[PDB]
């Protein structure tokens, strides 16, 4: 093995407290972008980390986009910054993770059709459809992606530990339907 | 230097000294003071700013590109006046 | 008395009675129209469960307990009227077909055929 | 989805695209009906067969369709690619099989007969063309 | 309809500068220096709709972007332009309003 | 007489029932509420007789606030002529 996931998402939710309108806040913004005939939410960007808020009217932010999570949490800091720089009594609290998603490649062919026959009560596979399988684990609930070339995603997580422990757990099946 | 934007300045002038004849003529002002606005107006004729329409903007991760569709551009003390146009810009 | 039906009998009863129209109405009104040409015939044919479609002969037919019989096919035509203003080979159903007949394999069959065929002059 | 599901259990073989001729069920929502309907069945407790079909819609001899089975399964047994969906297997398969002999089709009529585009048999036909090599069956 | 956006060009701030001379330096009447800008708006959009065939080319770094009641405003810095020759544009301000 | 189709069937067959080859032919295929308040009276000022129906077809806007708009200044006619109707 030897093999660690490598984290490509996390969303978080950050409560700010209070309440906004919109003209005005799309109208004194910077980069932030907002139409309510398609998505009643201003949709801001910061540079540093490199994530997207989805900040709503009634003071709930969806800060999304982070790599790690001291990036989510800093970044979130940072929007809620703003958003007390722009002109409201904002606060940030309530800061809870909601997802993890990662990934990882095991360097060898996995059979899927195979896959999907042992662990038919747990494995999702119609290659006209959707050409990886959907293991949906037990314990942890996580959702895995096990595509042909190797290539393993990981989501439906809370911590950390979560996605570790399932592909500690996902390693010996995808090691034991290969091919070379 | 262009000449087309002179040809266009000076359809807009005649243009609008026509049409404003009538209104002019309403009024009940004077033939000769809308004569003088006609010189006025190009005697004054003698920021680096866009002025136009946009048809779709699309972003990808952090590449941002847009059709643009008649407008007029300032740069560099230079005025340009396109009927389409292409942005491709990329934000950090 | 069967192949005259055949040749005769299905273009009359198709040409007899083949315009039907459906009157819309919109408030302007509206019209369409399907109308039968000229049918077609087959010869005779077999659709397995697979779904594999081959020739039938009348021993097998007898033997696997088929029916005899040829696809059926018609022109169908549509038209759509807005209100005299106007802007398909679909399969009706298989007709068993009588042995000996002109649209039976076996009417044009000679009699070392026959032996070949499994039937006997 | 009831359809399909009786299809399956049958040994029978229809693709997405057929029932989705037949009945407009917009595809996204007719995968979720039928992956929760695939669950209620599990909780109440193959493309060999596509080639006679795809054969019976060209109209091709006997030797050609086993030819394509063997084609199919060894192509099953290469790996590289792996599918791709098995329906682009199946008519570059086929079109690798009518290729070997002199039957005439070309690209144009089998893709717009079996649905299936020109770009994707001629892209598949690269790298079976360079697999030829182990799918000679005599 | 017609925006009044055009009016912030060069040759509408000098159209605004030449009526706002004829109604403070003489006794031009009021009112009708709006509906030469009206006529102005009209004129602009059909001629820039219709008397225009160059095609521009901008690239650079977008530094600023925003979108509020159908009005896209960006703010590109170190922007390439190519007309149909290449300028250099250190800062450029592009402000476009919806077409449909 | 009738013209028997000679082709190999299968071709023929595969035009009978699901082919994956659809369509091909055109074929019977077919807010503040104060200023709500006011285009309301307007309106009533151009006909005080109008089907709740027929104003959100004019005003144009979410239904929700005009209902709520109807409900406080207007009153709802059920039966007689102006059925279904504010006044």
């Amino acid at each position: 093995s030897g093999i660690v996931p490598t984290l490509q998402n996390i969303v978080a939710t950050v409560t700010l407290g209070c309440r906004l309108d919109l003209k005005t806040v799309a109208l004194h913004a910077r980069n932030a972008e907002y139409n309510p005939k398609r998505f009643a939410a201003v949709i801001m960007r910061i540079r540093e980390p490199k994530t997207t808020a989805l900040i709503f009217a009634s003071g709930k932010m969806v800060v999304t986009g982070a790599k790690s999570e001291d990036d989510s949490k800093l970044a979130s800091r940072k929007y809620a910054r703003i958003i007390q720089k722009i002109g409201f009594a904002a606060k940030f609290t309530d800061f809870k993770i909601q997802n993890i998603v990662g990934s990882c490649d095991v360097k060898f062919p996995i059979r899927l059709e195979g896959l999907a026959f042992s662990h038919g009560t747990f494995s999702s596979y119609e290659p006209e459809l959707f050409p990886g399988l959907i293991y949906r684990m037990v314990k942890p609930k996580i959702v895995l992606l096990i595509f042909v070339s190797g290539k393993i995603v990981l989501t439906g997580a809370k911590q950390r530990e979560e996605i570790y422990q399932a592909f500690e757990a996902i390693y010996p099946v995808l090691s034991e339907f290969r091919k070379m | 230097s262009n000449a087309e934007a002179s040809r266009v300045y000076e359809i807009i002038v005649e243009s609008v000294v026509n049409e404003v004849r009538e209104d002019f003529e309403n009024a009940g002002i004077d033939e000769q003071t809308l004569q003088d606005l006609k010189n006025i107006w190009q005697k004054k004729l003698t920021e680096n700013l866009m002025l136009c329409l946009y048809d779709k903007v699309t972003r990808t991760k952090a590449r941002w590109k847009c059709s643009l569709k008649d407008g007029v551009v300032t740069i560099n003390r230079n005025d340009y006046t396109f009927q389409k146009a292409q942005v491709e810009a990329e934000w950090v | 008395s069967f192949n005259q039906f055949v040749d005769y009998t299905l273009q009359d009863i198709i040409c007899e009675d083949s315009t039907l129209i459906l009157e819309q109405l919109a408030q302007i009104s509206r019209k369409y129209e399907i109308s039968f040409g000229k049918i077609y015939v087959t010869k005779p044919m077999v659709n397995e469960s697979d779904g594999v479609t081959h020739a039938l002969y009348p021993q097998e037919a007898r033997l696997r307990n088929l029916t005899y019989s040829s696809g059926l096919f018609v022109d169908v035509k549509k038209r759509t009227y807005e209100l005299k203003y106007e802007l398909g080979k679909v399969f009706i159903g298989r007709l068993p077909i009588m042995l000996r007949s002109k649209n039976c394999y076996l009417s044009e069959a000679t009699e070392s055929d026959l032996y070949k065929l499994k039937e006997c002059p | 989805a009831s359809i399909l599901i009786g299809c399956r259990r049958a040994e029978v073989a229809r693709t997405f695209k057929e029932i989705q001729s037949l009945i407009h069920v917009k595809t996204k929502e007719f995968g979720k009906t039928l992956n929760i309907m695939k669950n209620i069945l599990r909780g109440k407790s193959q493309n060999l067969t596509y080639i006679p079909r795809f054969c019976s819609h060209l109209g091709l001899p006997m030797q050609v369709t086993t030819s394509a089975e063997y084609t199919a399964k060894k192509c099953k047994e290469i790996k590289e690619i792996a599918g791709k969906s098995p329906i682009t297997i199946a008519v570059v398969s086929i079109y690798l099989n009518i290729l070997l002999f002199q039957i005439p089709i070309t690209a144009a009529k089998v893709g717009q007969t079996l649905q299936v585009t020109e770009g994707t048999i001629k892209s598949g036909y690269k790298i079976l063309y360079e697999h030829r090599d182990k799918l000679v069956d005599p | 309809g017609y925006y009044e956006l055009y009016r912030r060009s060069t040759i509408g701030n000098s159209l605004v500068d030449a009526l706002d001379t004829l109604i403070s330096d003489g006794r031009i009447e009021a009112s009708l220096a709006m509906r030469v800008l009206e006529t102005f708006d009209k004129v602009v959009a059909e001629t820039l709709k219709d008397n225009t065939q160059s095609k521009l080319t901008v690239k650079g770094n977008l530094d600023t972007y925003g979108f509020c009641d159908d009005v896209w405003t960006f703010i590109v810095k170190n922007c390439q332009v190519t007309v149909e020759s290449v300028i250099s544009v250190d800062k450029l301000r592009i402000v476009a309003c919806n077409s449909k | 007489r009738i013209t028997t189709l000679d082709e190999t069937v299968g071709v023929t067959m595969s035009h009978t029932g699901m082919s994956m080859r659809s369509d091909n032919s055109n074929f019977l295929k077919v807010m503040p509420k104060k200023e709500i308040l006011d285009y309301l009276f307007k309106l009533f000022d151009e006909y005080d007789y109008w089907s709740l129906k027929g104003l959100k077809e004019r005003t144009r806007q979410p239904e929700a606030h005009l209902k709520e708009c109807l409900d406080k200044v207007a009153t709802l006619v059920k039966k007689g002529p102006y059925a279904f109707k504010y006044t």
